[PDB]
């Protein structure tokens, strides 16, 4: 067949190859929509109501 | 009220200064002056400082502490013979009169409740530091532990009535009304033992006879009185669960009264008779209160401030036997008319107060707080007769006694009466003629 004996690693290599199944499969992320929330840093903070609204006030 | 409060913790450094104990005598009496000028109170919450207010039920208990607590000067000089730690004296008295100003007008229970429990240790000192028995060790321990075992459970009462109720101030707690059967017991008991109650008398014989004259007046003149004023201002959310069950109290008050005005005519202790007579009386005072009704609790109010006052000045006699012949006993104390027949002026006209003699503050009780008791139930008088009659009973033999056989033949010289005495004896009576003239401000409150 006259054909040449390939690399020392010519399979060694990485395998860069075209597309033929064409079947990539979907990257996708996940939603929970009730996840528990926090106060955010832009929510106003009014100050504070009735001291420190303990017993007699403090 | 901030203007006593602080005027009292600027009277504070005084004792650190030395040879201040008349200064601050004098100064304690000032300021019981000056609070006697700021009188306009209504039944509503008056002097509304931060915390702090006044009212008809606050204001005469304040001016009897502020008066008990100056007249204790007077009556403690031993410990300036003695150079026995004036100043950690001067300082308790102090510490106890601020306690006793912020409980009584604390408008929150708690804050009622904090300085109430605080005033277990100021008075704990004044026993331990210049006790004189032996038995000083475990009367404290009586004292201390009969308190804080029950006084510590109407902790939780007072967390609960926050929970349902969301604050603590008097009026509050009036709008509601509570029916859970432990929250009654757990706050009336715990009330009971400080008022005292006779099955819970235990204790208080004890404190006062191993205690100096200056305790053993503040224990009988704020201490149970302390107890009652708390009742006042707290019954009146437990009224459905009271009516359910209070014929127990009434019951043991009343019987017990008798029965320990049996136990003063046999006991032979000049601090164990007022010790028991003060019980007796307060047993009436416990049956007026639970009566609950318009004429007990106004008489109450009354009685308590009365008895107060007349148990002093017969703890004061009782120093003076102590202080000359130094012995408690009935057997060693008598025919002492002999020897201070002055004095026994004032032995005569204390022990009146105390059986109900008028013009007495005392009296005006018993009118009104026995009213009640049959209103209440007529089957009260069979024993109501007896409990006053063995009252004055043991008040006579006491007064006679004490004063009136033939000397004792052991007896070492002794100097004689001295203005300390005469004017202390003077000031803890005359006022108690005073009142009447204007006992509105003493009698109504509700
Ligand atoms: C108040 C006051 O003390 O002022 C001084 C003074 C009492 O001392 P006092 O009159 O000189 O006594 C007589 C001698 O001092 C001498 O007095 P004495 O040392 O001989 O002692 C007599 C008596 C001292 O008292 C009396 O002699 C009676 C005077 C009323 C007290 O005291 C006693 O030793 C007897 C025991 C006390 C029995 C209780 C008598 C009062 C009953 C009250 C009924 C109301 O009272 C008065 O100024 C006026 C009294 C007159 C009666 C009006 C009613 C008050």
């Amino acid at each position: 067949f006259d054909w040449d004996r390939p690399s020392y690693g010519y399979f060694s290599r990485a395998k860069v190859i075209q597309s033929a199944r064409e079947a990539p499969k979907k990257e996708e992320k996940v939603s929970y929509p009730d996840a528990t929330p926090g106060l955010p840093e832009d929510y106003p903070k009014p100050p504070a109501k009735y001291g420190s609204r303990f017993h007699w006030l403090e | 009220m901030l203007k006593i409060i602080f005027f009292l913790l600027f009277l504070i450094p005084f004792c650190f200064i030395n040879n201040m104990y008349w200064m601050v005598q004098i100064m304690m009496f000032f300021i019981s002056f000056i609070f006697l000028l700021m009188n306009n109170f209504m039944n509503y919450w008056s002097e509304i400082s931060y915390f702090l207010g006044c009212d008809m039920l606050s204001y005469g208990l304040i001016l009897l502490s502020l008066w008990i607590c100056s007249l204790m000067l007077l009556a403690s000089e031993m410990i300036n013979k003695h150079n026995n730690y004036k100043n950690l004296f001067l300082l308790n008295i102090i510490i106890l009169l601020l306690l006793l100003i912020l409980t009584f007008s604390s408008m929150s229970l708690f804050m009622f409740y904090l300085f109430f429990e605080s005033s277990l240790i100021p008075t704990l000192f004044l026993i331990l530091g210049w006790g004189y028995q032996p038995e000083r060790l475990q009367a404290g321990l009586y004292l201390l532990f009969y308190t804080l075992l029950v006084s510590l459970p109407m902790l939780i009462g007072i967390f609960y009535l926050m929970n349902k109720i969301g604050s603590m101030n008097f009026y509050l707690m009036n709008n509601f009304m509570f029916n859970y059967d432990l929250l009654y017991f757990c706050l009336l008991c715990a009330f009971l033992v400080k008022m005292p109650m006779f099955l819970v008398h235990l204790w208080l014989p004890k404190a006062h006879v191993e205690a100096p004259v200056s305790g053993s007046m503040i224990l009988a003149g704020i201490m149970l009185k302390l107890g009652g004023y708390g009742m006042l201002r707290v019954i009146s959310f437990l009224q459905l669960m009271n009516l359910k069950y209070s014929f127990v109290w009434i019951s043991i008050s009343l019987v017990g009264g008798v029965l320990v005005s049996l136990v003063c005519l046999r006991q032979t202790d000049l601090k164990a008779l007022i010790a028991y007579s003060s019980v007796a009386h307060m047993g009436i005072v416990l049956s007026g209160l639970l009566t609950m009704t318009y004429w007990g609790l106004c008489g109450s109010y009354t009685l308590m401030i009365a008895h107060g006052l007349c148990s002093s000045g017969l703890f004061c006699l009782a120093n003076v036997s102590y202080e000359r012949l130094g012995s408690r006993s009935m057997l060693i104390n008598k025919g002492l008319l002999n020897f201070m027949p002055s004095m026994t002026l004032w032995w005569f006209l204390l022990s009146s107060a105390n059986m109900a003699a008028p013009p007495t503050l005392n009296l005006l009780g018993e009118i009104y707080l026995l009213n009640s008791i049959v209103s209440w139930s007529w089957i009260s008088m069979i024993l109501l007769s007896f409990l006053s009659f063995f009252s004055a009973a043991y008040t006579l033999y006491l007064y006679s006694f004490s004063q009136h056989g033939k000397l004792f033949s052991g007896v070492y010289s002794f100097s004689s009466g001295k203005i300390r005495e005469y004017l202390l004896m003077l000031l803890h009576w005359l006022p108690l003629n005073l009142l009447i003239l204007k006992s509105e401000s003493f009698m109504l409150w509700l």
